[PDB]
RNA sequence: UGUACAACGGGGUAUUGUAAGCAGUAGAGUAGCCUUGUUGUUACGAUCUGCUGAGAUUAAGCCUUUGUUGUCUGAUUUGU
RNA sequence: AUGUUACCGCAAUAGUAAUUGAACUUAGUACGAGAGGAACAGUUCAUUCGGAUAAUUGGUUUUUGCGGCUGUCUGAUCAGGCAUUGCCGCGAAGCUACCAUCCGCUGGAUUAUGGCUGAACGCCUCUAAGUCAGAAUCCAUGCUAGAACGCGGUGAUUUCU
RNA sequence: AGUCAAGCGUUCAUAGCGACAUUGCUUUUUGAUUCUUCGAUGUCGGCUCUUCCUAUCAUACCGAAGCAGAAUUCGGUAAGC
RNA sequence: GAUGAUUCAUAAUAACUUUUCGAAUCGCAUGGCCUUGUGCUGGCGAUGGUUCAUUCAAAUUUCUGCCCUAUCAACUUUCGAUGGUAGGAUAGUGGCCUACCAUGGUUUCAACGGGUAACGGGGAAUAAGGGUUCGAUUCCGGAGAGGGAGCCUGAGAAACG
RNA sequence: UGAAACUGCGAAUGGCUCAUUAAAUCAGUUAUCGUUUAUUUGAUAGUUCCUUUACUACAUGGUAUAACUGUGGUAAUUCU
């Protein structure tokens, strides 16, 4: 057995209890009983008539289901290396970043290299 | 029916041809974004819990987020949104789909975790993939880093070395 | 003179479809007020919303009662 | 009316009921040159008839139970009256429908007919004496009523009247 | 519905038919008669509903065939249905 | 200042805007001033961007012209037909659409209705001249993607590869 | 040097047919003082920090997301 549910009411449709219909379009009803069955044939919309289960949830009736949505507070939290990175070596040059000197002699050497370098194309220009 | 769980910090996936029908009824009846419990599906993720992230039914139609109804239903997707790839701005499509309630029509529920428990996983914790790509931002390289506003990002880079023949190089 | 019976009451089960009463910064709009609001206020106004799956009916041939109030010797006939 | 009264029974007699088809299988087998084309047993269903029953479905609705609607009357509201049961929707209970459901028995003697042994008629023959199987038949099992002049078992049998 | 059997049936009177002749049955036909009924028996059909007969259409069991099978024809007990 | 002619171009007051545009883009060569530095300047380009003009277009639009039929003589206006006013919509005028108002507009000088083996034209066949017939078909303009309806993207579609 | 993918363009041109359509299309001829116009072509944004003094990096700021990695799902799809 299944316990189905009625296309007006929205009631559990216990085994032989009640009506099924079949439209022209091939869309299968079931009516828990004949005050459903009526109504569905006088053409009443469910969301008007008061005691079917979908005026109650499209009236907001027995609320008790719905809380809120969750939210969570973080990040991806994955900082993981790329497979060429050495990632033990990684946070060795996050505390190698600070007394930043290498760079600034870098900068230094370059200073002078690019200095020889404009020198020796001026040169050749000449 | 089967389990693609993953775990996105160590980056790792495995599937799971699930059985034990009764210890899967847990699972009816519960939407996308909703978490369910670990032993109830196993004793091996006794203490965890997931994040229901999606999942196959039948006829490979996936299921979508937001529809909020199980039986499969026929919409007019559009770019910017899951279950459809638009070939040209503008193009919509009417596509079959599946909704975001979960019920004995789907094959494949995919989950990820968003807890470790007490025990250990094979294939998900022991494992951890490697960050494909490497920032391409200056800004990028700087935050991640912490470095500072000077100190030559151009230097700072990520070297990945490969060898042609003998010759090895970064790119 | 009793796990007695009955009349009311309670509970359940059903039927119907949200009672009267109050309130609303709901309401097509329309008249009048002025310190012309920012809910301005007042009069009229089907209908809508909340209390309200509320209210009503429920054995008359439904069920069940730790409740209440009562009732329980009138007549006639019969012999191997 | 059988001594009174009550309970449990017997069973004379009378009535009688179940009926037919399809499908699958047997089997494209038997049979037939081929064409075509069966049957008994088994299973599932149906036709016609009967006897009940109302869980479900449908009908009926004076539950005048709940709601709504018109006209009018009770100053208005609330709540109602009248409209030959005012009208509409729902409507339990009850009744009811092949419009719903369930159920519808097996033993003996027989006809026709085929036989067994067997003479008359030294053979032969179902018959003459005897005897076997055999039908929707007949009679019992079963079902209905129970002679109001058919019967049985058991209980209690009146007082200071 | 019988008796007889010249013939039909490829051959053969009878599987099935059966001319010419002849013997019966029934009263569901229609005549013939005028017994009862004219001081009145309500007069056709249909509807409804029961019961009876068998001269059996079907169904049960059988017999015969010019019955290989299927289908059919003749006949028996049978009016239960 | 122009115009055949403007409430034109254009300028300035007073505000509106959820605020449009006013380069966070890219390639080569790398050069000069010295206050001797990752200091300041500097070239040839590509991309995109608000406005205007231009160009390729597009859409509406003035005048004239189309086969046979009166065995089609009245047509249009319900529910737009003709105009006016106002508004919406449009990329823009405009019954294009809506509200109100006036009752107009077309017709024998062939309206309107029917048929069409009708897409139109530049042209093709045939001839002294006049002309008759054909023209789906290479070019120009239309229409359509099986019949209809709708719409996204875009400067441009009512798109059908 | 360089596939795929994101982006930017184009896919509205071309090509095919002649069913519709008889003041409709179309041909010549006017207007846009009644409008849109990518692209081309020529010109064209000293004025954008809004108690505009610490309110804020301008030798320059924030976010994915594809392609890809791997887990995959349908019998099939330029499916996801």
């Amino acid at each position: 057995m299944k316990v189905e549910i009625d296309s007006f009411s929205g009631a559990k449709i216990y085994p032989g209890r009640g009506t099924l219909f079949v439209r022209g379009d091939s869309k299968i009803f079931r009516f828990q009983n004949s005050k459903s069955a009526s109504l569905f044939k006088q053409r009443k919309n469910p969301r008007r008539i008061a005691w079917t289960v979908l005026f109650r949830k499209h009236h907001k009736k027995g609320i008790t289901e719905e809380v809120a949505k969750k939210r969570s507070r973080k990040t991806v939290k994955a900082q993981r290396p790329i497979t060429g990175a050495s990632l033990d070596l990684i946070k060795e040059r996050r505390s190698l970043k600070p007394e930043v000197r290498k760079a600034n002699r870098e900068e230094k050497l370059k200073a002078n290299k690019e200095k020889k370098k404009a020198e020796k194309a001026a040169r050749k220009a000449e | 029916m089967k389990l693609n769980i993953s775990y996105p910090v160590n980056g790792s996936q495995k599937t799971f041809e699930i059985d034990d029908e009764h210890r899967i009824r847990v699972f009816f009846d519960k939407r996308i974004g909703q978490e369910v419990d670990g032993e109830a599906v196993g004793d091996e993720f006794k203490g965890y819990v997931f994040k229901i992230s999606g999942g196959n039914d039948k006829q490979g139609f996936p299921m979508k987020q937001g529809v909020l109804l199980p039986t499969r239903i026929k919409l007019l997707l559009t770019k910017n949104v899951s279950c459809y790839r638009p070939r040209r701005d503008g193009e919509r499509k009417r596509k079959s789909v599946r909704g975001a309630i979960v019920g004995p029509d789907l094959a494949v529920l995919a989950l990820v975790i968003v807890k470790k428990g007490e025990q250990e996983l094979e294939g998900l914790t022991d494992t951890t993939v490697p960050k494909r790509l490497g920032p391409k931002r200056a800004n990028n390289i700087r935050k991640f880093f912490g470095l500072s506003k000077e100190d030559d990002v151009r230097d700072f880079v990520i070297r990945r070395e490969v060898t042609k023949g003998e010759k090895t190089y970064t790119k």
